[PDB]
């Protein structure tokens, strides 16, 4: 430790001057734009692993001539706070007890493949993908999802259906696009979209909510969920009870496999 | 010596402009620099205290920050393009048929301009403010170039959207500083030209752009009416539809007379036909009257496209004259291409 | 470029006179080219590629998946037409010069949702060994308009810098559908990026080795200014699988499935009507769930019967069973 | 020599020539006889891109006639002195307007729609060359030419072809480019498109598409289309005389003419209105042959047979029939492009696959 | 004997040099017009480098030939 | 897949030799000829007594290669070859003035001089392997009033002339075999400008392409290096720089070879989820090779990229040569030779060696006929 | 001025988010402290999903 840090601090500050990684160049350089507004065509010291850093990373630049001293993994935005949990859903299995025939279509295709890939190596083919929950209000639909994600301890994102709709346009689909990038970044992933009947009954103004917004968000979500992306295994859990606010490219199966009636 | 002069300027240094914001004591002044932030500064003895008033431009030093001298008023780079607009000038009667509107314009503008004193007897608020509105192509602006030339008073003029910046309230400061310049100037005519997006209403379910509209609009209201009331500087406002405008820009007592300049009449087209045929060569053409009346649809700009199109039928025949054989195929053709879309407007 | 110094705008906003330093030709320096200049006194050190405005187009360049050509969204000549329009003139321009034709660059991929229209293009993406840049049509919309005009434009010219690349315009059913004026709506601000997508395809210079794919769920509403046959040229409909085409897909799906012999894939096609090959992709997984309740390492014929029955009932329960989303 | 800041000139204001006993200054100072007290000579205030202004006694090598009150000058960045004068700067986007050595296609690689080629040459090209015959006759030259009609009629092609042929400067502009999220910076693309244009006159300002600025609306209630139209209102300001619209022209192509503002209907803006028709029987035959010029074909085909079997086609579709012939040709395995393959590219690709549903017709 | 020399930028210039002249003479005549010293110059013909102590006709180079100029580099 | 290859360590100031060697032994016939040297190998006389120093270079490569194949080793010594190079060409024994030792220079030159030695010893049958023959037509602009055809123009490696029109190697090669040769002697007048086109009439079996990467600034009167992204593809097709005659035959054979290549590209991936498989594909390919095969002939006009010498840092007079070579059994698995520091690298690392910036970029690119 | 023909209050849209969190707030760290005291002019001008 002692002799390694001597030469660690040689090329480190005093100020460590956060940058934003615009693009890499492959010669051990990158073009950063700083929050303080001057660009730098930075080097890269080459102990932080040259290509382990990608656009959107936050970079530590040296107090003198800028080299990428190092790279910060994680920079807490308040925008992934909304998705991420701050509380534990202490009611799990058998506090939503009953519907023990409609919990074998979410713990034989959502919880169980993640817990055991063993059973799904045996059949081969690709494991279950997605579910849609629907039925009459007060059948525990909202809590079921929170109760299987408590037990697996996979990365629980939860997003409300009424925050996808903003009174601002175009940044709605960017929010939805974020949610699945976090899911793909975190290998075991369960995304609860709570309420996606709240996309066809809810609108604000007519110039940034309205129909155009509703079409855009729906389409973004197809690319995210599977589309062309080929991203990490995301289980999707959708609460809805109005099942014609959803695309005819989403309520076909092979994205959402078995459908659950309550 | 031409290079010796270059050495004595090069060895001098610059100076930083401010204005006297506020007297603190008598040997210390608050200035607001043109770099921005206010400073507290001292003075050279060469400047006298009683020539230091507030709103007077001063030099400062750039290494001592001390007034050496009073400087003339600062003026916008933009408004020096605006006195370089008067081109496109024409005679007193340079829109034919809308001649009745020229007379109506000068009542408000030129009659109090020469003598404000004939209105003292009358006892009214000095006539200020004009709105022009019509279907485009009737020379609302062509008239402005005529009333700049004929009177010969200081003239400005504004680009449409090139006095819209990227800073909210910096696009207010500019238009503020052209009014000041225009009040220092004797009998100045101020044309706001094609204000339609720089006069919008409250919106703000739009983008952030509509708050630039709104900041900039408020500046006009204070200027027109506050402790500035204009009696020698005159406002002329040109718009293409007068319900694009917010109703404090449709408020008379800032806009006393709201003048409509219409589409040329049946025989207002004819009055342009007699002036634009002396702007061309001909073997002789005085047979306008029936044909133009009954190939109506035109606006004032389309009379000069009938002239140009008669010079295309000429080019086919190989002539350097306008023959009425050339023209009456022209008025038939210019009319037909203009059937493309209406110009339907409902005016107050 | 001032003919013999240059006027640069720093990223500090501050404008300066710079010249050529110690390793640059004048030939090197273009107009609109970025340059690195020395922080202390401004002089061109190193030329740099054009424009640091693209940084959110560096999230839409992605690396190709591994999907064998052999796996297809259905066995038809239909993927072979795609192989004449996109694939073959990239490997051998020898034949398209003898014909003397200029290869068709455009294609539409259209038909009912879920047939694997993108599946046959992911197969092609492993195959061509030409860079794929993929686009989202509802990621081209932002609060301030004219921001999205900029984004679209820079992506396309970056493909013009490249040679042998494919820009796959996905999900242009929102932005790329037919323009129409409202008169009160904010529909105009969206119609702006539609117009930018038209004027880049044709350019003022024709496409510099850009094969263009349009992924549309719908052929029904698309712009006649993007549907014109001069930039989408030959367009091959990949339609619903048949009684045989569904057996073919299901033979791949049950090949990848550890199964026991005695199965009929011809039967399964009988049982299903004209329906997606994503339906058939979920026969196997729901048959894998009936295998697991019983505790098997294999699937048989029987569990495919139940699986098929389940998917069919849900189709009635919803809409889109053979639907194009009506019309032609 | 470099480096040195580049600034704009606020004004020239000028303090009196130094021969006076009493300072040299317009704005007179206290104290009796001055010359170099705080009296300095000729004065220029320049405004920097370092966001300030400075009053200097400027260099006398460069005249107050070589100083405009909006001229782009060098200022020395070590200490602000007007160093020298520099060309006026336009945006890099506006510097992308001029040609790359733009290929010509003359009027002779555009077959069909003959009457349109003649109507464009008349509107734009000849008033530039024969401006002398315009002054002697006494007419004005038009202020632009509109092109309108269905997509696929060669509008975009013609403009490139005709601009290059007399080598009138083909300025390359996209309508959506003017629409930028930066306000009062999109408008400088409109302004410098004319600042450039008069230096590079005779010239053609080709805006491809007119619909991104050209809106029907200009009373827009509660939308952000009031920022968009500000590149449209600033456009009409420069199609009103300050002269320099008599050699500076405009071409415009658009696919739909019904979304344009009524201030683009009127003359003095777009004056000449050429409609580009969907080709007739003879016309279609020409267009097909202009593609077949490039490619190997069978000699047993007749361009009149081909003209029978197309009904209401335009040139983009006839691009889609000559190329489609060679798809069918390669698939057979034949070197040449069969005369049956020209007939079969019409039906294979129309612009649509069969004629739609029929269930009672 | 007339030969042609292809420069770094794909530009062919002429040179008149004898069949009894060393490569030091070739590089000398080229050093005048490019401002490039002999010790960086590399003259290639037939893929073989043309060393300074051997003459032009030791590589069997006679007229109507084109030599290819490239520049060296150092280090290690 | 591969063993764990060994490298050369430095003696200090030694990487300019080490890096380049790795690449030369990738070339199949090159490694064979030195391995199989006898004292029964001849020479080619036309005037040189440097033919016996040529022999000495060949033993040192044989044994340097011998260490490379052996694994009793972590260091290949370059040491006797270095003395032997300095003896053979004494411009490497010049002192560096206020620098380091006996002078260090240059991957380009290096290959030229080592290839000179090898073509004498191993005969002309080996000379032809890299030797490229053109058909050059020196022909007037306007009507020809004089013509000369030179097939005595030759190279042994192509020159990609970077004009700043290089965005791809193919472009500058294709308009670097087009040049305008100015005259000075009355043939139709003195300084009449001729359009000259070289088209290839004989491809080599091993293609070498050298980048011109240098500029002499006349605007400072000082040499520099320029770099810049010039993309080279993995699969280089050079069909368009041939004469029609040679092309039709190579392109017809290529299409059959593409079918076997396609079956390989599917099959290789399957069995994963090497030397023996390689030998079966070679046997299949040779049936489709034309029966006109000889030394120095490619039975395709398609090549794959098997080696890159890279150069880093600032302006010319500066270099730290590492080299990258592609495996002899694999085609996405490449070894990085950082003197005696050896590592596995991927296809992505190879692409970035097209330059831009102020570090590693291609100077020499080594191919071999068709793929593997 | 359109957000109460939009969804009956755009405030009621945000309120639904609040209240939906609230479905698990009696157990996370032991026992609500954050009471959401909602208020409105009449209880009938709330959607029946509240
Ligand atoms: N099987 C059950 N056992 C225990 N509690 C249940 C069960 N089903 C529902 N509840 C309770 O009913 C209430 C509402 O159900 P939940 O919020 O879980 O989803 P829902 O069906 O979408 O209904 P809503 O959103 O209208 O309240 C919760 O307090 C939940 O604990
Ligand atoms: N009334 C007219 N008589 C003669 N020429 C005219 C007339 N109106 C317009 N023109 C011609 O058209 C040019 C441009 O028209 P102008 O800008 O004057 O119209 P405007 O009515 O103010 O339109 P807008 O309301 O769109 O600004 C003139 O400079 C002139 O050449
Ligand atoms: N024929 C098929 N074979 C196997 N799987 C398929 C098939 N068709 C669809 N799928 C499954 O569906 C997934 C997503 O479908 P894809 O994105 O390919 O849709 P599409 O045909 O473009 O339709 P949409 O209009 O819904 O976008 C595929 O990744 C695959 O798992
Ligand atoms: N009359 C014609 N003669 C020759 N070829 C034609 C003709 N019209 C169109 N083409 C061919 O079709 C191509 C595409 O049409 P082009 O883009 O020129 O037309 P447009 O009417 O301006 O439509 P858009 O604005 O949608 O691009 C042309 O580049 C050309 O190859
Ligand atoms: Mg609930
Ligand atoms: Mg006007
Ligand atoms: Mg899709
Ligand atoms: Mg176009």
């Amino acid at each position: 430790q002692e002799e390694e840090k001597k030469q660690l601090e040689e090329i480190r500050g005093n100020p460590l001057s956060i940058g934003t990684l615009e693009e890499i160049i492959d010669d051990d350089h990158a073009i950063v734009t700083s929050p303080t507004m001057p660009d730098y065509y930075v080097s890269i010291l080459s102990f932080v692993d040259k290509e382990l850093l990608e656009p959107g990373c936050s970079v530590l630049l040296h107090h003198k001539t800028m080299s990428i001293v190092g790279v910060l993994q994680d920079d807490a935005d308040p925008m992934v706070s909304v998705m991420k949990m701050d509380k534990s859903p202490t009611e799990s299995y058998s506090d939503i007890g009953g519907l023990e025939s409609q919990i074998q279509e979410i713990k034989e295709s959502v919880e169980l493949p993640l817990t055991h890939p063993e059973l799904y190596e045996e059949m081969g083919i690709k494991p279950p993908k997605g579910v849609i929950l629907y039925g009459a209000p007060g059948t525990g639909k909202t809590l079921l999802a929170k109760a299987v994600a408590n037990q697996t301890s996979a990365t629980f994102l939860r997003i409300v259906g009424s925050e996808l709709i903003q009174k601002y346009l175009g940044d709605g689909p960017r929010l939805c696009r974020q949610i699945f990038k976090v899911a793909g970044e975190n290998a075991p992933s369960i995304v609860f979209i709570d309420e996606i009947d709240a996309i066809g009954t809810k609108r604000y103004d007519s110039n940034s909510g309205g129909e155009r917004e509703i079409q855009r968000t729906m389409l973004e979500l197809l690319n995210q969920l599977d589309g062309f992306d080929d991203r990490g295994d995301v289980k999707v859990i959708m609460a809805t009870n109005k099942i014609e606010t959803l695309d005819p490219a989403l309520i076909r199966p092979g994205r959402i496999d078995r459908k659950i009636l309550f | 010596d031409k290079t010796e002069n270059d050495i004595k300027a090069l060895q001098s240094i610059g100076q930083l402009i401010g204005e006297v914001m506020k007297e603190l004591s008598e040997e210390k002044y608050i200035v607001k620099a043109s770099s921005g932030p206010r400073y507290i500064v001292g003075v050279r003895n060469s400047v006298d205290r009683s020539k230091l008033k507030k709103g007077v431009r001063v030099t400062l030093d750039i290494t001592t920050l001390t007034i050496m001298r009073i400087l003339p008023r600062e003026t916008d780079p933009l408004v020096y393009n605006m006195t370089s607009f008067e081109q496109g000038e024409i005679t007193f009667d340079g829109i034919g048929g809308l001649t009745e509107q020229i007379r109506e314009l000068r009542e408000v503008i030129e009659l109090p301009l020469k003598n404000p004193e004939i209105f003292q007897r009358v006892g009214i608020k000095p006539p200020k403010g004009v709105l022009l509105y019509g279907p485009p192509g009737t020379g609302k602006t062509l008239l402005a170039k005529a009333v700049a030339a004929t009177i010969g008073a200081n003239f400005i003029f504004s680009p449409a959207s090139g006095i819209v910046d990227k800073y909210i309230g910096e696009s207010a400061r500019i238009i503020r500083e052209m009014f000041a310049y225009a009040k220092e100037h004797e009998p100045c005519i101020i044309f706001m030209d094609e204000v339609d997006a720089i006069g919008g209403r409250r919106f703000s379910e739009g983008t952030s752009a509509d708050r630039e509209i709104q900041r900039t609009l408020m500046e006009l209201l204070t200027q027109m009416d506050g402790f500035d009331n204009l009696g020698q500087t005159k406002i002329i406002m040109a718009t293409n539809r007068p319900d694009t405008l917010d109703p404090a820009l449709l408020r008379p007592g800032r806009l006393d007379r709201k003048v409509e300049i219409p589409l040329p009449n049946e025989a207002g087209r004819l009055e342009i036909f007699k002036i634009h045929t002396a702007k061309v060569k001909k073997t002789g053409e005085f047979d306008f009257e029936a044909a133009v009346k009954m190939s109506d649809g035109f606006n004032g700009a389309d009379i000069r496209n009938c002239a140009t199109e008669a010079g295309f039928f000429a080019i086919r025949d190989d002539r350097d004259h306008i023959n009425p054989d050339d023209l009456m195929k022209a008025v038939r053709k210019v009319a037909e291409v203009k059937k493309l879309e209406g110009t339907i407007e409902y005016q107050k | 470029i001032i003919k013999g110094k240059y006027v640069i705008n720093l990223k500090q906003i501050a404008k300066f006179v710079v010249g050529l330093g110690e390793r640059v030709r004048p030939k090197d320096i273009e107009e609109g080219m970025r340059v690195g200049v020395d922080r202390s006194k401004y002089n061109i050190e190193l030329p740099l590629p054009p424009r640091i405005d693209p940084s959110v187009t560096m999230m839409t360049v992605e690396e190709k998946p591994d999907v064998t050509y052999s796996d297809v969204g259905g066995c038809k000549d239909q993927i072979e037409k795609l192989r004449e329009v996109v694939e073959l003139p990239l490997l051998s321009p020898e034949r398209f010069a003898t014909l003397g034709i200029d290869p068709p660059k455009g294609i539409l991929l259209y038909g009912p949702p879920g047939t694997g229209k993108t599946l046959c293009a992911r197969a092609v993406a492993n195959r061509t060994d030409a860079t794929f840049i993929r686009v989202i049509g509802s990621e081209l919309v932002q609060k301030y308009v004219g921001e999205g005009a900029r984004m679209v434009r820079e992506l396309f010219e970056m493909a013009r810098t490249k040679k042998a690349c494919i820009i796959f315009f996905d999900e242009i059913d929102a932005v790329g559908g037919a323009r129409f004026d409202d008169g009160a709506g904010g529909d105009n601000e969206v119609q702006r990026t539609m117009l930018e997508l038209i004027t880049q395809l044709d350019g003022f210079d024709p496409r510099g080795n850009i094969k263009v794919m349009f992924a549309t769920n719908r052929p029904n509403t698309l712009d006649p200014a993007l549907l014109r046959p001069g930039r989408i040229d030959r367009k091959v409909e990949f339609s619903l699988p048949d009684l045989e085409g569904r057996a073919n897909i299901f033979r791949i799906h049950s090949k990848s499935m550890s199964v026991e012999r005695g199965i009929r894939w011809e039967l399964i096609s009988r049982l299903c009507p004209n329906s997606t090959g994503a339906e058939l992709r979920s026969v196997c997984t729901e048959a894998g769930m009936f295998a697991i309740r019983a505790r098997r390492k294999v699937a048989t014929e029987k569990d495919f019967l139940k699986a098929v029955d389940k998917v069919i009932s849900g189709y009635k329960k919803f809409s889109s069973t053979s639907r194009y989303m009506q019309y032609n | 020599q470099l480096p040195y800041l580049v600034a704009n000139v606020v004004e020239v204001m000028d303090m009196n020539e130094i021969e006076d006993k009493e300072n040299s200054e317009s704005t007179t100072q206290g104290g009796n006889v001055n010359l170099d007290n705080t009296a300095v000579g000729k004065a220029a205030v320049v405004k920097t891109s370092s966001r300030q202004t400075v009053f200097l006694p400027m260099v006398g090598l460069v005249d107050p006639d070589k100083l405009k009150p909006n001229d782009l000058v060098g200022v020395n960045k070590d200490s602000y002195l007007i160093l020298d004068t520099l060309p006026s700067e336009f945006d890099s986007r506006v510097k992308a307007m001029e040609v790359d050595e733009k290929p010509t296609e003359t009027y002779s690689d555009v077959g069909g729609l003959d009457k349109q080629i003649e109507e464009l040459v008349e509107a734009i090209v000849l008033p530039m060359k024969r401006a002398d015959k315009f002054k002697d006759m006494g007419i004005r030259a038009p202020k632009g030419a509109l092109m309108y009609g269905p997509p696929g009629t060669g509008k975009t092609l013609l403009a490139r072809a005709c601009a290059a042929q007399t080598n009138a400067t083909f300025l390359k502009l996209a309508a959506p480019q003017l629409v930028q999220m930066y306000i009062g910076e999109g408008a400088k693309l409109v302004r410098d498109a004319f600042a450039l244009a008069k230096e590079k006159a005779p010239t053609i300002i080709f805006i491809d598409e007119l619909d991104a600025i050209g809106t029907k609306r200009f009373d827009s209630e509660k939308s952000g289309d009031r920022e968009v139209q500000r590149t449209m209102l600033e456009l009409l300001n420069q199609l009103d005389g300050f002269s320099s619209d008599d050699r500076v022209k405009v071409l415009a192509a658009t696919n739909r003419v019904d979304v344009l503002d009524p201030a683009l209907l009127r003359s003095g803006r777009l004056d000449r209105k050429i409609e580009f028709p969907l080709p007739s029987e003879d016309s279609r035959a020409q267009i097909l042959q202009i593609h077949s010029r490039k490619m190997t074909t069978d000699d047993d085909i007749n361009w009149q047979e081909l003209a029978r079997s197309t009904d209401e086609f335009n040139g983009a579709q006839l691009k889609a029939v000559t190329v489609e012939a060679g798809m069918i040709a390669l698939r057979n395995g034949q070197s040449s492009v069969k005369h049956e393959d020209f007939v079969e590219g019409i039906s294979e690709v129309q612009a649509r696959k069969s004629k739609s549903v029929s269930f009672y017709a | 004997m007339q030969i042609f020399v292809k420069t770094l930028t794909g530009k062919t210039i002429t040179l008149e040099v004898e069949p009894s002249d060393t490569i030091e003479n070739v590089k000398a005549k080229i050093q005048d017009k490019e401002g490039i010293p002999p010790d960086q110059q590399r003259l290639i013909f037939a893929g073989k480098q043309l060393e300074d102590g051997r003459t032009l006709s030791d590589y069997n180079i006679q007229k109507e030939s084109t030599l290819h100029l490239v520049l060296r580099l150092r280090g290690g | 897949f591969a063993q764990l290859p060994v490298g050369f360590k430095n003696m200090g100031n030694t990487c300019y030799l080490n890096a380049t060697l790795q690449a030369l032994y990738r070339v199949n016939d090159l490694r064979d000829m030195i391995l199989n040297y006898n004292p029964s190998q001849g020479v080619s006389n036309s005037g040189a007594q440097d033919e016996e120093i040529h022999k000495q270079i060949v033993i040192e490569m044989k044994r340097c290669f011998e260490n490379l194949q052996n694994k009793s080793f972590k260091s290949v010594l370059p040491i006797v070859l270095l003395n032997t190079l300095r003896k053979c060409y004494p411009q490497f024994a010049e002192r560096d003035s206020q620098g380091g030792f006996y002078k260090q220079q240059d991957a380009e030159e290096l290959f030229t001089q080592l290839f000179h030695s090898m073509s004498i010893v191993f005969g002309d049958k080996f000379s032809e392997d890299f030797r490229i023959q053109f058909k050059t037509t020196i022909k007037d602009t306007a009507n020809d009033n004089d013509i000369t055809v030179k097939e005595n123009e030759s190279d042994s490696k192509l020159q990609c002339h970077i004009s700043g029109t290089t965005n791809f190697m193919r472009n500058g090669l294709l308009e670097g075999l087009n040049e305008k040769i100015e005259k000075r002697s009355d043939l139709t007048g003195a300084n009449s400008i001729y359009s000259v086109e070289k088209k290839i009439s004989r491809l080599p079996k091993f293609l070498t392409v050298q980048y011109v990467r240098f500029f002499w600034k006349r605007s400072t009167n000082k040499k520099s290096k320029i770099l810049r992204k010039v993309v080279f593809p993995f699969q280089l097709d050079v069909a368009d720089m041939l004469t029609p005659e040679y092309a039709a035959e190579k392109v017809k054979v290529r299409d059959e070879l593409r079918k076997v290549e396609k079956e390989k590209n599917e099959k290789e991936r399957e069995i994963k989820r090497n030397e023996s498989e390689k030998d079966q594909w070679l046997e299949e390919y040779k049936k489709h090779f034309p029966p006109n095969l000889e030394k120095g002939e490619n039975p395709s006009c398609v090549y794959n990229l098997i080696g890159v010498i890279t150069h880093q840092g600032a302006n010319s007079e500066s270099g730290h040569y590492q080299a990258f070579i592609r495996d002899e059994l694999d085609e996405n698995k490449w070894y990085k030779f950082n003197d005696d520091k050896v590592s596995v690298v991927e296809k992505e690392k190879i692409e970035s060696l097209a330059g831009g910036g102020e570090s590693d970029s291609a100077l020499i690119l080594m191919y071999k006929g068709f793929g593997l | 001025s359109t957000r109460v023909e939009g969804s009956g209050g755009g405030d009621s849209e945000v309120q639904r988010t609040m209240l939906e969190l609230l479905n698990q707030l009696d157990g996370f760290e032991t026992s609500k402290n954050i009471k959401i005291i909602m208020a409105t002019n009449r209880l009938d001008i709330l959607d029946p999903a509240l």
